[PDB]
Protein backbone atom coordinates (compact mmCIF):
# COMPACT_ATOMS: atom_id res chain seq x y z
CA UNK A 1 0.00 0.00 0.00
CA UNK A 2 2.45 2.73 1.02
CA UNK A 3 5.40 3.25 -1.03
CA UNK A 4 8.17 3.36 1.56
CA UNK A 5 7.53 -0.91 2.54
CA UNK A 6 7.80 -1.31 -1.90
CA UNK A 7 10.62 0.85 -1.93
CA UNK A 8 12.61 -1.31 1.14
CA UNK A 9 11.25 -4.10 -0.63
CA UNK A 10 12.26 -3.86 -3.42
CA UNK A 11 16.07 -2.01 -2.63
CA UNK A 12 16.56 -5.23 -0.51
CA UNK A 13 15.01 -7.53 -3.09
CA UNK A 14 18.03 -5.89 -5.46
CA UNK A 15 20.49 -6.12 -3.49
CA UNK A 16 20.03 -9.53 -2.54
CA UNK A 17 19.80 -10.64 -6.34
CA UNK A 18 22.53 -8.55 -6.95
CA UNK A 19 24.50 -10.49 -4.06
CA UNK A 20 23.46 -13.70 -5.17
CA UNK A 21 24.26 -13.03 -8.77
CA UNK A 22 28.13 -12.03 -7.20
CA UNK A 23 27.65 -14.93 -5.09
CA UNK A 24 26.60 -17.48 -7.93
CA UNK A 25 29.14 -15.69 -9.95
CA UNK A 26 32.33 -16.40 -8.70
CA UNK A 27 32.03 -20.56 -8.80
CA UNK A 28 32.69 -20.36 -12.65
CA UNK A 29 35.87 -19.11 -12.66
CA UNK A 30 36.62 -20.64 -9.11
CA UNK A 31 36.31 -24.30 -10.99
CA UNK A 32 37.72 -22.98 -14.40
CA UNK A 33 40.84 -22.76 -12.66
CA UNK A 34 40.53 -25.88 -11.37
CA UNK A 35 39.67 -27.22 -15.01
CA UNK A 36 42.04 -25.19 -16.85
CA UNK A 37 44.67 -26.81 -14.11
CA UNK A 38 43.54 -30.36 -14.99
CA UNK A 39 43.84 -29.79 -18.62
CA UNK A 40 46.95 -28.40 -18.58
CA UNK A 41 48.20 -31.44 -16.64
CA UNK A 42 46.95 -33.65 -19.04
CA UNK A 43 48.02 -31.83 -22.20
CA UNK A 44 51.66 -31.85 -20.48
CA UNK A 45 51.09 -35.52 -19.16
CA UNK A 46 50.12 -36.30 -22.89
CA UNK A 47 53.08 -34.58 -24.83
CA UNK A 48 55.49 -36.03 -21.69
CA UNK A 49 54.29 -39.46 -22.50
CA UNK A 50 55.42 -38.95 -26.35
CA UNK A 51 58.67 -37.29 -25.15
CA UNK A 52 59.72 -40.23 -23.17
CA UNK B 1 -2.31 -28.32 4.70
CA UNK B 2 1.04 -27.50 6.08
CA UNK B 3 2.39 -23.96 6.79
CA UNK B 4 5.89 -24.67 5.50
CA UNK B 5 7.49 -24.72 1.81
CA UNK B 6 6.07 -27.32 -1.36
CA UNK B 7 7.95 -30.33 -1.93
CA UNK B 8 7.23 -32.16 -4.79
CA UNK B 9 9.82 -34.89 -5.00
CA UNK B 10 9.57 -35.52 -1.07
CA UNK B 11 5.64 -36.08 -1.45
CA UNK B 12 5.65 -37.77 -4.85
CA UNK B 13 8.03 -40.52 -3.70
CA UNK B 14 6.23 -41.24 -0.25
CA UNK B 15 3.21 -41.76 -2.21
CA UNK B 16 4.65 -43.73 -5.61
CA UNK B 17 6.88 -45.95 -2.45
CA UNK B 18 3.49 -46.64 -0.35
CA UNK B 19 1.60 -47.23 -3.86
CA UNK B 20 4.16 -49.95 -5.21
CA UNK B 21 3.83 -51.76 -2.17
CA UNK B 22 -0.15 -51.34 -2.14
CA UNK B 23 -0.40 -52.27 -5.30
CA UNK B 24 1.74 -56.02 -4.97
CA UNK B 25 0.29 -56.41 -1.92
CA UNK B 26 -3.41 -56.07 -3.43
CA UNK B 27 -2.46 -58.52 -6.15
CA UNK B 28 -0.64 -61.27 -4.07
CA UNK B 29 -3.44 -60.81 -1.26
CA UNK B 30 -6.17 -61.04 -4.45
CA UNK B 31 -3.54 -63.90 -6.08
CA UNK B 32 -3.38 -65.67 -2.54
CA UNK B 33 -6.91 -65.34 -1.59
CA UNK B 34 -7.84 -66.82 -5.06
CA UNK B 35 -5.84 -69.65 -4.34
CA UNK B 36 -7.01 -70.07 -1.00
CA UNK B 37 -10.09 -70.16 -1.86
CA UNK B 38 -9.48 -72.44 -5.02
CA UNK B 39 -7.69 -75.33 -3.08
CA UNK B 40 -10.07 -75.09 -0.09
CA UNK B 41 -13.20 -75.19 -2.54
CA UNK B 42 -11.39 -78.25 -4.52
CA UNK B 43 -10.37 -80.27 -0.89
CA UNK B 44 -13.91 -80.54 0.35
CA UNK B 45 -14.95 -82.30 -3.23
CA UNK B 46 -11.87 -84.30 -3.09
CA UNK B 47 -12.52 -85.53 0.24
CA UNK B 48 -16.51 -85.86 -0.21
CA UNK B 49 -15.88 -87.26 -4.03
CA UNK B 50 -13.02 -89.92 -2.27
CA UNK C 1 45.44 0.92 -5.64
CA UNK C 2 42.41 -1.90 -7.00
CA UNK C 3 42.47 -4.87 -4.45
CA UNK C 4 40.05 -7.52 -4.42
CA UNK C 5 36.95 -6.79 -2.62
CA UNK C 6 36.36 -10.25 -1.18
CA UNK C 7 34.84 -10.36 2.52
CA UNK C 8 34.14 -6.88 2.19
CA UNK C 9 30.86 -5.92 1.16
CA UNK C 10 29.00 -8.79 3.29
CA UNK C 11 26.82 -7.11 6.32
CA UNK C 12 28.87 -9.03 8.67
CA UNK C 13 31.80 -7.32 8.45
CA UNK C 14 30.05 -3.97 8.37
CA UNK C 15 28.12 -4.64 11.39
CA UNK C 16 31.29 -5.53 13.56
CA UNK C 17 33.23 -2.52 11.44
CA UNK C 18 30.06 -0.32 12.60
CA UNK C 19 30.54 -0.67 16.33
CA UNK C 20 34.77 0.15 16.38
CA UNK C 21 33.35 2.78 13.63
CA UNK C 22 30.88 4.67 16.18
CA UNK C 23 33.69 5.22 19.00
CA UNK C 24 36.59 7.12 18.72
CA UNK C 25 40.19 7.15 20.01
CA UNK C 26 42.56 10.00 20.45
CA UNK C 27 46.05 9.07 19.34
CA UNK C 28 47.48 12.34 20.49
CA UNK C 29 46.21 11.10 24.10
CA UNK C 30 47.20 7.89 23.91
CA UNK C 31 50.68 9.21 22.80
CA UNK C 32 51.09 11.88 25.77
CA UNK C 33 50.34 9.32 27.89
CA UNK C 34 53.26 7.03 26.91
CA UNK C 35 51.69 4.67 24.88
CA UNK C 36 52.65 5.16 21.55
CA UNK C 37 54.84 7.79 19.37
CA UNK C 38 53.63 11.22 18.24
CA UNK C 39 54.52 10.88 14.90
CA UNK C 40 52.07 7.52 14.63
CA UNK C 41 49.62 9.65 16.60
CA UNK C 42 49.88 12.62 14.19
CA UNK C 43 50.05 9.92 11.24
CA UNK C 44 47.35 8.19 12.29
CA UNK C 45 45.15 11.08 13.01
CA UNK C 46 46.16 12.86 9.63
CA UNK C 47 45.28 9.24 8.03
CA UNK C 48 41.99 9.79 8.99
CA UNK C 49 41.18 12.64 6.36
CA UNK C 50 42.88 11.11 3.45
CA UNK C 51 39.87 8.59 3.49
CA UNK C 52 36.61 11.31 3.06
CA UNK C 53 39.16 14.22 2.00
CA UNK C 54 40.82 11.97 -0.67
CA UNK C 55 37.22 10.00 -2.09
CA UNK C 56 49.09 8.66 0.95
CA UNK C 57 48.44 5.30 2.94
CA UNK C 58 52.39 3.93 2.16
CA UNK C 59 54.07 6.46 3.38
CA UNK C 60 51.87 6.49 6.86
CA UNK C 61 51.68 2.70 6.33
CA UNK C 62 54.73 2.09 8.43
CA UNK C 63 54.02 4.27 11.12
CA UNK C 64 50.53 3.02 11.64
CA UNK C 65 52.28 -0.34 11.36
CA UNK C 66 54.91 0.83 14.35
CA UNK C 67 52.50 2.01 16.43
CA UNK C 68 49.98 -0.79 15.98
CA UNK C 69 52.69 -3.48 17.18
CA UNK C 70 53.76 -1.49 20.04
CA UNK C 71 50.51 -0.13 20.81
CA UNK C 72 48.85 -2.87 23.41
CA UNK C 73 45.36 -0.99 22.68
CA UNK C 74 42.30 -2.85 21.26
CA UNK C 75 40.55 0.01 20.06
CA UNK C 76 43.61 2.07 18.74
CA UNK C 77 44.64 -0.97 17.07
CA UNK C 78 41.06 -1.79 15.23
CA UNK C 79 40.31 1.62 14.94
CA UNK C 80 43.80 1.52 12.56
CA UNK C 81 43.69 -1.59 11.27
CA UNK C 82 39.48 -0.95 10.38
CA UNK C 83 40.98 2.67 8.66
CA UNK C 84 43.89 1.07 6.73
CA UNK C 85 41.12 -1.66 5.76
CA UNK C 86 39.18 0.68 4.58
CA UNK C 87 41.58 2.68 2.98
CA UNK C 88 43.17 -0.38 1.64
CA UNK C 89 39.90 -1.61 -0.40
CA UNK C 90 38.89 1.42 -1.62
CA UNK C 91 39.86 2.27 -5.20
CA UNK C 92 39.92 6.29 -5.23
CA UNK C 93 42.23 6.93 -1.45
CA UNK C 94 44.91 5.46 -0.46
CA UNK C 95 46.41 3.82 -3.46
CA UNK C 96 49.76 3.91 -2.29
CA UNK C 97 48.96 1.64 1.08
CA UNK C 98 48.30 -1.61 -1.29
CA UNK C 99 51.48 -1.37 -3.32
CA UNK C 100 53.72 -0.91 -0.21
CA UNK C 101 52.25 -3.86 1.17
CA UNK C 102 52.77 -6.40 -2.29
CA UNK C 103 56.14 -4.62 -2.05
CA UNK C 104 57.63 -5.33 1.02
CA UNK C 105 56.35 -8.46 2.59
CA UNK C 106 58.13 -7.31 6.07
CA UNK C 107 55.30 -5.00 6.68
CA UNK C 108 52.78 -7.81 6.05
CA UNK C 109 54.42 -10.29 8.33
CA UNK C 110 54.81 -8.10 10.96
CA UNK C 111 51.37 -6.65 10.56
CA UNK C 112 50.14 -10.35 10.69
CA UNK C 113 52.06 -10.96 14.27
CA UNK C 114 50.12 -8.02 15.89
CA UNK C 115 46.52 -10.37 14.62
CA UNK C 116 44.87 -12.66 17.30
CA UNK C 117 45.57 -10.26 20.83
CA UNK C 118 43.11 -7.85 21.97
CA UNK C 119 39.18 -8.31 21.06
CA UNK C 120 38.12 -10.91 18.09
CA UNK C 121 37.12 -7.96 16.35
CA UNK C 122 40.68 -6.70 15.88
CA UNK C 123 41.78 -10.72 14.61
CA UNK C 124 39.30 -10.04 11.72
CA UNK C 125 40.30 -7.27 10.88
CA UNK C 126 44.00 -7.71 10.63
CA UNK C 127 43.30 -11.14 9.47
CA UNK C 128 40.64 -9.62 6.18
CA UNK C 129 44.31 -6.93 5.64
CA UNK C 130 46.93 -9.52 5.34
CA UNK C 131 44.49 -12.16 3.90
CA UNK C 132 43.79 -9.07 0.97
CA UNK C 133 47.55 -8.81 0.24
CA UNK C 134 48.21 -12.68 0.54
CA UNK C 135 45.07 -13.35 -1.75
CA UNK C 136 47.52 -11.33 -4.55
CA UNK C 137 49.97 -12.95 -6.80
CA UNK C 138 52.53 -10.27 -5.85
CA UNK C 139 52.73 -12.06 -1.59
CA UNK C 140 52.17 -15.79 -1.00
CA UNK C 141 52.96 -16.75 2.38
CA UNK C 142 52.08 -20.37 3.10
CA UNK C 143 53.25 -19.74 6.89
CA UNK C 144 50.89 -16.91 7.78
CA UNK C 145 48.30 -19.40 6.75
CA UNK C 146 49.15 -22.33 8.52
CA UNK C 147 50.87 -19.98 11.31
CA UNK C 148 46.93 -18.65 11.72
CA UNK C 149 45.48 -21.73 11.13
CA UNK C 150 47.17 -23.30 13.77
CA UNK C 151 46.71 -20.84 16.18
CA UNK C 152 43.81 -21.12 19.16
CA UNK C 153 42.60 -17.72 19.55
CA UNK C 154 40.97 -17.97 15.39
CA UNK C 155 39.85 -21.61 16.08
CA UNK C 156 38.12 -20.26 19.20
CA UNK C 157 36.85 -17.56 17.56
CA UNK C 158 35.42 -19.34 14.39
CA UNK C 159 34.05 -22.48 16.60
CA UNK C 160 31.94 -20.34 17.93
CA UNK C 161 28.88 -20.42 16.49
CA UNK C 162 26.77 -17.73 18.36
CA UNK C 163 27.80 -15.24 16.25
CA UNK C 164 27.55 -15.02 12.40
CA UNK C 165 29.98 -12.76 11.38
CA UNK C 166 32.82 -13.97 13.69
CA UNK C 167 31.94 -17.40 12.34
CA UNK C 168 31.38 -15.92 8.29
CA UNK C 169 34.36 -13.77 8.61
CA UNK C 170 36.51 -16.73 9.90
CA UNK C 171 34.96 -19.41 7.34
CA UNK C 172 35.24 -16.69 4.46
CA UNK C 173 39.05 -15.54 5.75
CA UNK C 174 39.60 -19.40 4.92
CA UNK C 175 37.33 -20.28 2.12
CA UNK C 176 39.58 -17.18 0.30
CA UNK C 177 42.88 -18.24 1.58
CA UNK C 178 41.77 -21.62 0.00
CA UNK C 179 41.07 -20.74 -3.74
CA UNK C 180 45.23 -20.26 -4.33
CA UNK C 181 46.04 -24.35 -5.04
CA UNK C 182 49.26 -23.68 -2.44
CA UNK C 183 47.38 -22.89 0.45
CA UNK C 184 45.54 -26.35 -0.07
CA UNK C 185 48.14 -27.97 1.62
CA UNK C 186 48.33 -26.32 4.82
CA UNK C 187 44.88 -25.36 5.14
CA UNK C 188 43.77 -29.28 4.11
CA UNK C 189 46.36 -30.15 7.11
CA UNK C 190 44.49 -28.05 9.30
CA UNK C 191 41.24 -28.53 7.94
CA UNK C 192 40.13 -31.12 11.06
CA UNK C 193 39.80 -28.12 13.41
CA UNK C 194 37.42 -26.10 10.99
CA UNK C 195 35.87 -29.36 9.34
CA UNK C 196 33.19 -29.90 12.41
CA UNK C 197 31.83 -26.40 12.09
CA UNK C 198 31.05 -25.77 8.28
CA UNK C 199 28.67 -29.15 8.80
CA UNK C 200 27.04 -27.79 11.80
CA UNK C 201 25.66 -25.05 10.28
CA UNK C 202 24.60 -26.64 7.75
CA UNK C 203 22.89 -29.49 10.08
CA UNK C 204 21.40 -26.05 12.33
CA UNK C 205 20.19 -24.59 8.77
CA UNK C 206 18.66 -27.52 7.34
CA UNK C 207 16.83 -28.74 11.24
CA UNK C 208 15.07 -25.39 10.32
CA UNK C 209 11.68 -25.50 9.40
CA UNK C 210 9.85 -23.70 6.42
CA UNK C 211 6.58 -22.50 8.58
CA UNK C 212 9.09 -20.47 10.88
CA UNK C 213 12.16 -18.20 10.40
CA UNK C 214 14.89 -18.91 12.34
CA UNK C 215 17.36 -16.26 13.30
CA UNK C 216 20.56 -17.64 12.34
CA UNK C 217 19.36 -18.86 8.62
CA UNK C 218 16.63 -20.78 7.14
CA UNK C 219 15.92 -18.28 4.27
CA UNK C 220 18.01 -15.46 4.48
CA UNK C 221 21.39 -14.14 2.75
CA UNK C 222 23.33 -14.78 5.98
CA UNK C 223 22.78 -18.49 7.08
CA UNK C 224 22.68 -19.27 3.19
CA UNK C 225 25.99 -17.10 2.80
CA UNK C 226 27.70 -19.13 5.71
CA UNK C 227 26.25 -22.07 4.23
CA UNK C 228 27.60 -21.45 1.04
CA UNK C 229 31.00 -20.45 2.52
CA UNK C 230 31.29 -23.75 4.46
CA UNK C 231 30.12 -25.39 0.74
CA UNK C 232 32.68 -23.18 -1.26
CA UNK C 233 35.07 -24.02 1.67
CA UNK C 234 34.06 -27.81 1.21
CA UNK C 235 33.98 -27.77 -2.25
CA UNK C 236 37.73 -25.90 -2.71
CA UNK C 237 39.35 -28.39 -0.78
CA UNK C 238 37.40 -31.27 -2.63
CA UNK C 239 39.08 -30.40 -5.61
CA UNK C 240 42.29 -32.49 -4.76
CA UNK C 241 41.64 -35.91 -5.77
CA UNK C 242 43.41 -37.36 -2.43
CA UNK C 243 41.37 -35.16 -0.66
CA UNK C 244 38.09 -35.96 -1.72
CA UNK C 245 38.92 -39.49 -0.79
CA UNK C 246 39.99 -38.91 2.34
CA UNK C 247 37.41 -36.76 3.46
CA UNK C 248 34.71 -38.51 1.60
CA UNK C 249 36.28 -41.80 3.54
CA UNK C 250 36.55 -39.79 6.91
CA UNK C 251 33.43 -37.43 7.10
CA UNK C 252 31.16 -39.33 4.93
CA UNK C 253 28.94 -39.64 7.90
CA UNK C 254 28.84 -35.75 8.69
CA UNK C 255 28.67 -35.62 4.90
CA UNK C 256 25.82 -37.62 3.81
CA UNK C 257 23.21 -34.81 5.28
CA UNK C 258 24.78 -32.17 2.22
CA UNK C 259 21.58 -34.44 -0.14
CA UNK C 260 19.08 -33.60 2.22
CA UNK C 261 20.40 -29.98 2.47
CA UNK C 262 20.21 -29.25 -0.96
CA UNK C 263 17.25 -30.68 -1.33
CA UNK C 264 15.31 -29.08 1.96
CA UNK C 265 17.06 -25.91 0.41
CA UNK C 266 15.42 -23.79 -2.09
CA UNK C 267 18.17 -21.92 -3.56
CA UNK C 268 20.46 -23.03 -6.00
CA UNK C 269 23.64 -21.65 -4.35
CA UNK C 270 23.24 -24.99 -1.28
CA UNK C 271 21.97 -26.71 -3.56
CA UNK C 272 24.59 -26.22 -6.42
CA UNK C 273 27.62 -26.34 -4.34
CA UNK C 274 26.29 -29.67 -2.80
CA UNK C 275 25.46 -31.21 -5.66
CA UNK C 276 29.09 -30.14 -7.34
CA UNK C 277 30.44 -31.81 -3.84
CA UNK C 278 28.98 -34.68 -4.42
CA UNK C 279 29.53 -35.06 -8.31
CA UNK C 280 32.91 -33.67 -7.86
CA UNK C 281 33.56 -36.67 -4.98
CA UNK C 282 32.25 -39.26 -7.49
CA UNK C 283 34.70 -38.47 -10.00
CA UNK C 284 36.64 -40.99 -11.61
CA UNK C 285 40.05 -39.26 -11.16
CA UNK C 286 39.51 -40.04 -7.27
CA UNK C 287 40.99 -43.16 -5.89
CA UNK C 288 38.32 -45.56 -5.04
CA UNK C 289 35.00 -44.31 -6.79
CA UNK C 290 33.30 -46.96 -6.55
CA UNK C 291 33.57 -47.46 -2.99
CA UNK C 292 32.49 -43.91 -2.58
CA UNK C 293 30.02 -44.02 -4.95
CA UNK C 294 28.52 -46.96 -3.36
CA UNK C 295 28.59 -46.16 -0.05
CA UNK C 296 27.20 -42.45 -0.74
CA UNK C 297 24.88 -43.86 -3.31
CA UNK C 298 23.37 -46.64 -0.94
CA UNK C 299 24.21 -44.40 2.41
CA UNK C 300 23.16 -41.26 1.29
CA UNK C 301 20.67 -42.21 -1.05
CA UNK C 302 21.86 -39.73 -4.15
CA UNK C 303 19.97 -41.48 -6.91
CA UNK C 304 16.47 -40.69 -5.82
CA UNK C 305 17.16 -37.06 -4.89
CA UNK C 306 19.84 -36.95 -8.07
CA UNK C 307 16.31 -38.56 -10.15
CA UNK C 308 14.02 -36.24 -8.69
CA UNK C 309 16.14 -33.23 -8.83
CA UNK C 310 16.62 -34.28 -12.77
CA UNK C 311 13.49 -33.26 -12.87
CA UNK C 312 13.07 -30.01 -11.28
CA UNK C 313 16.13 -28.66 -12.48
CA UNK C 314 17.18 -24.75 -11.38
CA UNK C 315 17.74 -21.86 -13.27
CA UNK C 316 21.19 -21.84 -13.17
CA UNK C 317 22.85 -24.31 -16.46
CA UNK C 318 25.67 -25.73 -14.23
CA UNK C 319 23.10 -27.09 -11.63
CA UNK C 320 21.33 -29.52 -14.46
CA UNK C 321 24.47 -30.28 -15.96
CA UNK C 322 26.29 -31.15 -12.46
CA UNK C 323 23.14 -33.08 -11.35
CA UNK C 324 22.55 -34.51 -14.89
CA UNK C 325 26.57 -35.61 -15.15
CA UNK C 326 26.89 -37.18 -11.89
CA UNK C 327 23.53 -38.84 -12.15
CA UNK C 328 24.76 -40.78 -14.91
CA UNK C 329 28.35 -42.03 -13.67
CA UNK C 330 25.84 -42.53 -10.35
CA UNK C 331 23.33 -44.75 -12.12
CA UNK C 332 26.07 -46.26 -14.71
CA UNK C 333 28.77 -46.83 -11.50
CA UNK C 334 26.43 -49.63 -10.41
CA UNK C 335 25.36 -51.12 -13.57
CA UNK C 336 28.86 -51.45 -14.88
CA UNK C 337 29.62 -54.19 -12.33
CA UNK C 338 28.75 -57.66 -12.85
CA UNK C 339 25.61 -59.07 -11.31
CA UNK C 340 27.68 -62.80 -10.79
CA UNK C 341 30.49 -60.72 -9.46
CA UNK C 342 28.62 -58.78 -6.81
CA UNK C 343 26.22 -62.05 -6.15
CA UNK C 344 29.03 -63.90 -4.92
CA UNK C 345 31.16 -61.34 -3.74
CA UNK C 346 28.11 -60.63 -1.31
CA UNK C 347 27.33 -63.50 -0.70
CA UNK C 348 30.74 -64.73 -0.02
CA UNK C 349 31.34 -61.87 2.09
CA UNK C 350 28.36 -62.99 4.28
CA UNK C 351 27.29 -59.32 3.74
CA UNK C 352 24.11 -58.25 2.10
CA UNK C 353 22.78 -54.87 1.00
CA UNK C 354 20.41 -53.81 -1.37
CA UNK C 355 21.17 -52.51 -4.75
CA UNK C 356 20.23 -50.87 -7.84
CA UNK C 357 21.06 -54.22 -9.87
CA UNK C 358 20.27 -56.37 -6.68
CA UNK C 359 16.43 -55.54 -7.22
CA UNK C 360 16.24 -56.66 -10.64
CA UNK C 361 15.06 -60.39 -12.04
CA UNK C 362 17.25 -60.53 -14.94
CA UNK C 363 20.39 -60.61 -12.44
CA UNK C 364 19.11 -63.94 -10.43
CA UNK C 365 18.12 -65.58 -14.11
CA UNK C 366 21.47 -64.32 -15.31
CA UNK C 367 23.13 -66.12 -12.79
CA UNK C 368 20.85 -68.67 -11.69
CA UNK C 369 22.32 -71.14 -14.89
CA UNK C 370 25.71 -70.04 -13.43
CA UNK C 371 25.35 -70.76 -10.09
CA UNK C 372 23.57 -74.15 -10.92
CA UNK C 373 26.64 -76.60 -10.48
CA UNK C 374 25.86 -78.75 -7.55
CA UNK C 375 22.19 -79.06 -8.37
CA UNK C 376 21.81 -75.65 -7.15
CA UNK C 377 24.30 -75.36 -4.23
CA UNK C 378 24.60 -71.50 -5.01
CA UNK C 379 21.00 -71.22 -3.87
CA UNK C 380 21.20 -73.64 -0.98
CA UNK C 381 24.09 -71.53 0.31
CA UNK C 382 22.47 -68.53 0.53
CA UNK C 383 19.27 -70.35 1.84
CA UNK C 384 21.71 -71.98 4.80
CA UNK C 385 23.21 -68.11 5.09
CA UNK C 386 20.13 -66.86 5.88
CA UNK C 387 18.93 -69.92 7.57
CA UNK C 388 22.20 -70.06 9.33
CA UNK C 389 21.52 -66.55 10.34
CA UNK C 390 18.24 -66.86 11.50
CA UNK C 391 19.02 -69.95 13.70
CA UNK C 392 22.22 -68.50 14.92
CA UNK C 393 21.46 -64.71 15.56
CA UNK C 394 17.77 -64.63 15.59
CA UNK C 395 15.36 -61.79 14.53
CA UNK C 396 14.01 -58.57 15.89
CA UNK C 397 18.43 -57.98 15.33
CA UNK C 398 19.94 -54.79 13.20
CA UNK C 399 22.59 -57.43 11.63
CA UNK C 400 20.30 -60.11 10.93
CA UNK C 401 17.45 -58.32 9.13
CA UNK C 402 19.18 -56.70 6.43
CA UNK C 403 20.53 -60.06 5.61
CA UNK C 404 17.12 -61.24 6.11
CA UNK C 405 15.25 -58.94 4.07
CA UNK C 406 18.14 -59.49 1.25
CA UNK C 407 18.46 -62.90 1.55
CA UNK C 408 14.44 -63.03 1.47
CA UNK C 409 14.25 -60.67 -1.63
CA UNK C 410 16.88 -62.35 -3.49
CA UNK C 411 15.62 -66.14 -2.36
CA UNK C 412 12.11 -64.96 -3.62
CA UNK C 413 13.31 -63.50 -7.38
CA UNK C 414 14.98 -66.77 -7.56
CA UNK C 415 12.69 -69.12 -6.49
CA UNK C 416 10.11 -66.65 -8.48
CA UNK C 417 12.13 -67.25 -11.60
CA UNK C 418 12.61 -71.27 -12.34
CA UNK C 419 10.59 -73.48 -10.63
CA UNK C 420 13.62 -76.15 -9.83
CA UNK C 421 14.72 -74.19 -7.04
CA UNK C 422 12.06 -74.95 -4.81
CA UNK C 423 13.33 -78.44 -3.84
CA UNK C 424 16.46 -76.95 -2.97
CA UNK C 425 14.44 -75.13 -0.10
CA UNK C 426 12.78 -77.99 1.14
CA UNK C 427 15.64 -80.33 0.46
CA UNK C 428 17.76 -77.58 2.57
CA UNK C 429 15.37 -76.56 5.31
CA UNK C 430 14.91 -73.14 4.73
CA UNK C 431 11.53 -73.47 3.35
CA UNK C 432 10.25 -73.80 7.43
CA UNK C 433 11.92 -70.80 8.32
CA UNK C 434 10.06 -68.48 5.78
CA UNK C 435 6.97 -69.04 6.84
CA UNK C 436 7.59 -68.02 10.38
CA UNK C 437 9.56 -65.54 9.46
CA UNK C 438 7.18 -63.43 8.17
CA UNK C 439 4.89 -63.51 11.79
CA UNK C 440 7.84 -62.18 13.11
CA UNK C 441 8.32 -57.94 13.56
CA UNK C 442 10.10 -55.80 10.47
CA UNK C 443 7.07 -56.42 8.34
CA UNK C 444 8.88 -55.24 5.07
CA UNK C 445 11.30 -58.40 5.53
CA UNK C 446 7.62 -59.99 6.34
CA UNK C 447 6.31 -58.95 3.31
CA UNK C 448 9.54 -60.21 1.33
CA UNK C 449 9.04 -63.39 3.26
CA UNK C 450 5.53 -63.19 2.31
CA UNK C 451 6.55 -63.07 -1.83
CA UNK C 452 9.31 -65.15 -1.09
CA UNK C 453 6.79 -68.01 0.18
CA UNK C 454 3.83 -66.48 -2.15
CA UNK C 455 6.00 -67.52 -5.01
CA UNK C 456 7.13 -70.74 -4.13
CA UNK C 457 3.33 -71.34 -2.94
CA UNK C 458 1.96 -70.19 -6.98
CA UNK C 459 4.20 -72.84 -8.52
CA UNK C 460 2.36 -75.57 -6.24
CA UNK C 461 -1.14 -74.76 -6.66
CA UNK C 462 -2.18 -73.69 -9.93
Amino acid sequence: LTPNQVNDELNKMQAFIRKEAEEKAKEIQLKADQEYEIEKTNIVRNETNNID
Amino acid sequence: VPPSGSVIDDYVRNASYLEERLIQMEDATDQIEVQKNDLEQYRFILQSGD
Amino acid sequence: MGATKILMDSTHFNEIRSIIRSRSVAWDALARSEELSEIDASTAKALESILVKKNVNGKTLIPLIHLLSTSDNEDCKKSVQNLIAELLSSDKYGDDTVKFFQEDPKQLEQLFDVSLKGDFQTVLISGFNVVSLLVQNGLHNVKLVEKLLKNNNLINILQNIEQMDTCYVCIRLLQELAVIPEYRDVIWLHEKKFMPTLFKILQRATDSQLATRIVATNSNHLGIQLQYHSLLLIWLLTFNPVFANELVQKYLSDFLDLLKLVKITIKEKVSRLCISIILQCCSTRVKQHKKVIKQLLLLGNALPTVQSLSERKYSDEELRQDISNLKEILENEYQELTSFDEYVAELDSKLLCWSPPHVDNGFWSDNIDEFKKDNYKIFRQLIELLQAKVRNGDVNAKQEKIIIQVALNDITHVVELLPESIDVLDKTGGKADIMELLNHSDSRVKYEALKATQAIIGYTFK
